[PDB]
RNA sequence: UCCGCUGGUUCCUUCCGAAACAUGUCGCAGCAUGACCUGACUUGAGAUCGUCGGUGGAGUAGAGCACUGAUUGGCGAUUCCGGGGUCCCUCGCUCGCUUGUCAAACUCCAAACCCCCCGUCAUCCUAGAAAGUCGGAGUCCGGACUGCUGGGGUAAGCUUGUAGUCCGUAAGGGAGACAACCCAGCCCGUGGUUAAGGUCCCCAAGUGUCGACUAAGUGUUAAUACUAAAGGGCGUCCCAAGCCCCAGACAGCUGGAAGGUUAAGCACUUCAAAGAGUGCAGCUCACCAGUCGAGGUUUGGGGCCCCGAAAAUUGACGGGGCUCAAGUCGACCACCGAUACCACGGAGUACCGCAAGGUAAUCUCGUAGGAAGGCGUUG
RNA sequence: CCUGGGGCGGGACGCCCUUGAAAAGAUAUCAAGGGCGCGCAAUGGUUGACUCAAGCGGGUCGGAAACUCGCUGAAGAGUGCAAGAGCAUAAGUCAGCCUGACGUUAUUCAGCAUAGCAGUGGAUGACGAGACGAAAGUCGGCUCUAGCGAACUUUUGAGCCUCCUUGGUGGGGGCCAAAAAUGACAGAAAAGUUACCCCGGGGAUAAUUGAGUCGUUGCCGGCAAGAGUACAUAUCGACCCGGCAGCUUGCUACCUCGAUGUCGGUUCUUUCCAUCCUGGCCGUGCAGCAGCGGCCAAGGGUGAGGUUGUUCGCCUAUUAAA
RNA sequence: GAGUUUGGCGGCCAUAGCGGUAGGGCAACUCCUGUACCCAUCCCGAACACAGCAGAUAAGCCUGCCCGCGUUCCUUACUGUACUGAAGUGUGCGAGCCUUCGGGAACUCUGGAUCGCUGCCAAGCUCA
């Protein structure tokens, strides 16, 4: 039988292109992000720590607070309301 | 030998060996000012860096070549010129409005009694706070440069001239 | 201006489609409805395409579809009169002249009805399960829009 | 086991041989005939199936044959160059009871082939084109799919 | 007694109206919890079923070998690890250049749908958005059509999924009948015009128009569980291209196949006109001469039709029948034909208004079920 | 209990990864590939120093098998173990020092999208203690995702609360935490048989007929490889390909379980032609006789007996044929 | 006020890599010189560390060039082909496929470009 573990179908959601595989870039981990800012889950497979679920892989999160190095985002799944720590590794700004 | 189209070039600064990424990110976790100390063979070099997503920014900086001004004529790449360059930044960076900053030594080796270490001893002593431990720090003789009498009776003026540069740069910065 | 008539029911119509065609306020067959030419309406008047018929109507078959198909609140017919008292023009023509021209609007008239519930078309029309570049009526008759609505005056 | 069972083209391509278990290998024996040397032959002719079909190793293998020796009978077995291009890659799964665990052994390979794909490329001396036109009608009347030749080169050194 | 199993459970109208799915269950004919439906209340300003633009997620179809694995030859070298008749030399793997194929657990690539967020338009919304609390359930045997080459399977009116829409719970109109195919979602009566589909009769309206095809009663069968293939046709109708062609071909009618060779034909110096040879040693074609005097032959791509084509009560284009059509194809005209659409008069409902009354393209179908209002018997 | 009826088989009965799965999420089958019920005081933590696999070249019997030097080398290695993902100044290897494989505690995720649901994990934090490090940092085990279990009961750890008028002693009760297991893994302490069977239901589900399908069965066709002294096609028809019938066995579960009386024979009637004989033709490797193969043709005929319950099949003697 | 060079820190992480040729250093950088000391080698001052007068731009580095390999981008053709959203009384015996409107590749090909761009700070010089 098929499993549900948290990992589950996530061959391409957690991998990383050919050329970008390796070290990120460091600028990446340190981005600031303000009150109720809109920023994209993308998450970097090679961060493997303070990521969310793959099932979020591509939502739009708005920040509401901060829990150390993580930051706390209100993401819609489906229909209900989640709130999904990230840390900045995982995070990207929405840009107008 | 980027043979194919699945080859992953290292960063530009790791592909000329000038920068360790993994370090880089450890020490921009601390979301303060880096120390940036950089020794070149005939000099050193000291510099105090914010990094934002452009690019990283230098706010102070201090090299051997400012050590003339103020009365030094000795040789500017020994632990002696590290310590009264390290002495100089600090009184600058309070000057200009910083007082903390983290060490970062990059990729040189870590080893007491170096010249970076001299340098960290110099700004630590001019009031500039960065978190250290004093077993690195060089010992006192070493920084007045008590190596002359082995080799040189010519490195005998070392002495005197850096205690004569050190009370003029403290008369200047304050 | 796209004039746009529906000319198929809502059995067996996907609910993104009916949705479309609700926000455009037609639920019925034979209902026109006259939209800009923005590039939203546009986007709407594509998605229904299948179910409807759409153009861009002149001044003249405008002018006919104010005169006898014009309902104000409470299902009173549109005459001359009233548009000469809630317009600066001089009939239903002049009006419909500058709603083309761009300078008016059909929102100008007060308590008018934006829906149009047009006859069905006299001597038929050419189908409702071919487009018109296939041989049918559904889909774009560009200025040939107001032979059908002429047709279903 | 007629090629009607498994000729309709309606699931996917069952390859990946490291994930399944012994499959009984294709009767196809060759690829090349005749002169694999010289490529200067002005007449091309290419044999084309024209629907989606699944054809067996087994159809492949006696398509070739006949073709081949209708060829080395008309045009000695040095005047022609005739290329099999496709290798039969899917392998055929037969559920060898009744329908609980239906996932059946490998009973076999084919190859699966879209339209217009040319199945066999025929090179020949412009006398011979008519041999090998005719060999080629003698070949896909043993493949599952309707074939109609295509010629390649010289065209006009026909007609 | 008990039963999750069977059967039955008695009046009318009005409003709204599902689910046959997930997790747990000695659970699989049951139940609970959630989704879905219903009623009320609190709350007080936004909501996104839809479009267009942008910031992001793509790793599916397609494509390809750049990785993982397969796979076909040719050419030139692995002087080396190997197979064979002074390790004299044979020689298969291995590595490059040029070919030939692939992948559901492959990807250097990579869509269209789609999903999150932002802006805009659009629609809904103070006659109450989103949210919250409570009352009442039904429901967890589903099925079908159109797609996904969905998975499995030889296939199945098979089994198991997914997106949308249907039947269930869906009238009326039409397909001969048709649960779910097309028009259509439907309060009552009248008038009109159209939808689907049809107009030779059965049957209201075309023995309709133009240009061709079919000679088989083929066909007169949109979808489809209701419709036979591979293969072939000098059947017939077309398009295009080679070849010979009024310096006279093609098919028929006149002189010859005479030098040769019996290399026992059928196990040349040089002539326009005769071979190591087509035929029942004379008996016969290929081939030059003349002849009527103009098209002939080959190939490819198409339309319809034909053979392939055999089943059991007599019978099914719906039946009669139909042949420049009453069949097929490319178009066209006019008419018929719904409860749809329009209009008129009427009823009910929803909300608002103190009330008169106002609005409704944006109200009127309905199974399980919720809610409301009434009729009746006995006292 | 699941179950293409039940049983035998199996566990798709708990947990984890890839495809299925149709580029958000979800998505079933006794769907496909499988794995797990563990191992490790180092195979763990941190700092420093280095880079691996495999080739080519040099080095002495140290061989084409060891160890060593140079060059190529973004990874082709290693990271305990399934699968997938991650990683190179490293998430690898070696060495120094260590025990964070720490006590307590709050949220949100995902098991269980949407959208309730157990004990559990797994990501962020907080209080108190440390390890390594110049510091930044890292460490809540072994790179991430499997390696496990409710209530009750007992035992154990630290300190407290309590026992029926009051105080004490022995002994119980309790709070928090840890261990002992229910693998049918959201947790019964659990073997068969019934043809002597009974009852309630089911066409929700099988033998039965019928319908769908046609792998298989019966009958064919195309192309003709060839055998036929020669000669594919008088005759036989390989390989491959395409069919029809529904007359054998299958598959399925649509109808019927408040019953459609289930094989074979007998009696009687009818139907199809894919024709055994009778009638008419064509070919022959047809001299005649007698065959062989094919086409048209369903008007008539197609019997009697031995075994066997038989269908089928064999056997007997007739017969135009049986 | 501005510019060139040099150094440090970088961002985007190949348009930046791999490869080949030609030029330069006054300041700088590097190569390079020793081992008293600080520090160090599982041995080696090779690296690290320290202290540095020379000598050399031969390499690091900087400037220009080469389309060769890789990458990225445009371009003509393939081609509005493949594929696909919506609808369809369009079509096939069937596996399926077609028309309309709306999107729209990949490979390859033609002709070309790409042998990095840019941010901060400091040292110098050359400002008008
Ligand atoms: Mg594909
Ligand atoms: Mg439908
Ligand atoms: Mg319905
Ligand atoms: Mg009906
Ligand atoms: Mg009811
Ligand atoms: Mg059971
Ligand atoms: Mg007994």
């Amino acid at each position: 039988t098929n499993s549900h573990g948290e990992k589950r179908c996530t061959r391409y959601k957690l991998q990383k292109t050919v050329r970008e595989r390796g070290i990120s870039p460091v600028s990446r981990a340190i981005q600031e992000f303000e009150e109720g800012q809109m920023v994209h889950i993308d998450i970097d497979p090679s961060v493997q720590k303070g990521m969310p679920n793959p099932k979020f892989q591509g939502s739009t999160g708005k920040v509401i607070g901060q829990r150390g190095r993580s930051y706390v985002l209100e993401v819609r799944s489906g229909n209900a309301m989640k709130e999904v720590f990230s840390l900045p590794q995982h995070l990207k700004p929405q840009k107008y | 030998m980027a043979t194919g189209p699945r080859y992953k070039v290292p960063f530009r600064r790791r592909r000329e060996g000038r920068t360790n990424y993994h370090l880089r990110l450890k020490l921009l976790l601390s979301r303060q000012d880096r120390v940036v100390v950089r020794k070149s063979s005939r000099n050193v070099q000291i510099q105090l860096i914010a990094p934002t997503p452009d690019g990283d920014i230098t706010y102070s900086s201090a090299v051997s070549n400012e050590l003339a001004k103020y009365g030094y004529t000795g040789a500017t790449g020994n632990t002696t010129a590290a310590y009264l360059t390290g002495l100089l930044f600090g009184l600058k960076s309070l000057q200009k409005g910083y007082e903390g900053g983290i060490l970062d030594i990059g990729l040189q080796a870590s080893s007491a009694g170096s010249r970076v270490y001299a340098a960290l001893k110099g700004v630590v002593d001019s009031g500039f706070e960065i978190p250290c431990s004093p077993e690195v720090f060089p010992p006192d003789e070493r920084i007045r440069g008590e190596h002359i009498a082995g080799y040189r009776e010519e490195s005998s003026d070392l002495p005197e001239q850096f205690e004569a540069t050190k009370e003029k740069i403290f008369a200047e910065f304050s | 201006m796209y004039a746009v008539v529906r000319l198929r029911g809502q059995v067996n119509v996907r609910y993104t489609i009916e949705d479309t065609m609700k926000m455009l306020r037609l639920h019925k067959v034979n209902h026109c409805v006259f939209v800009p030419e923005n590039p939203h309406y546009k986007g709407m008047v594509q998605k229904v395409k299948d179910y409807v018929a759409y153009g861009k109507i002149d001044a003249k078959t405008l002018a006919e579809v104010l005169e006898n198909r014009g309902r104000l609140e409470g299902d009173t017919r549109l005459t001359e009169e009233y548009i000469r008292e809630n317009t600066d023009y001089d009939s239903i023509q002049a009006f419909a002249e500058a709603v083309i021209e761009g300078k008016s609007s059909l929102k100008d008239i007060p308590k008018l009805k934006p829906v149009f519930r047009l006859h069905p078309p006299r001597k038929g029309h050419a189908g409702i399960k071919r487009t018109v570049q296939q041989g049918g009526v559904l889909g774009n008759h560009d200025e040939n829009i107001n032979v059908l609505l002429h047709k279903m005056r | 086991k007629p090629g009607s069972m498994y000729r309709n083209v309606r699931q996917r391509s069952f390859t990946r041989r490291k994930y399944m278990g012994g499959v009984p290998g294709s009767q196809v024996i060759h690829y090349d005939m005749g002169d694999k040397a010289n490529t200067s032959f002005p007449v091309k002719i290419s044999l084309i199936v024209e629907e989606k079909c699944q054809i067996r190793h087994t159809a492949l293998e006696a398509a070739r044959i006949t073709a081949n020796r209708h060829l080395v009978a008309d045009t000695g077995k040095m005047g022609f160059y005739m290329k099999l291009r496709v290798y039969p890659h899917e392998v055929i799964r037969e559920n060898k009871s009744g329908m609980r665990r239906a996932f059946g052994k490998n009973v076999g390979t084919a190859a699966r082939v879209k339209p217009m794909q040319k199945i066999f490329t025929v090179a020949v001396e412009k006398q011979n084109f008519k041999a090998a036109k005719e060999a080629l009608w003698h070949a896909g009347q043993k493949l599952p799919t309707p074939c109609r030749i295509v010629v390649d080169e010289g065209a006009e050194l026909v007609q």
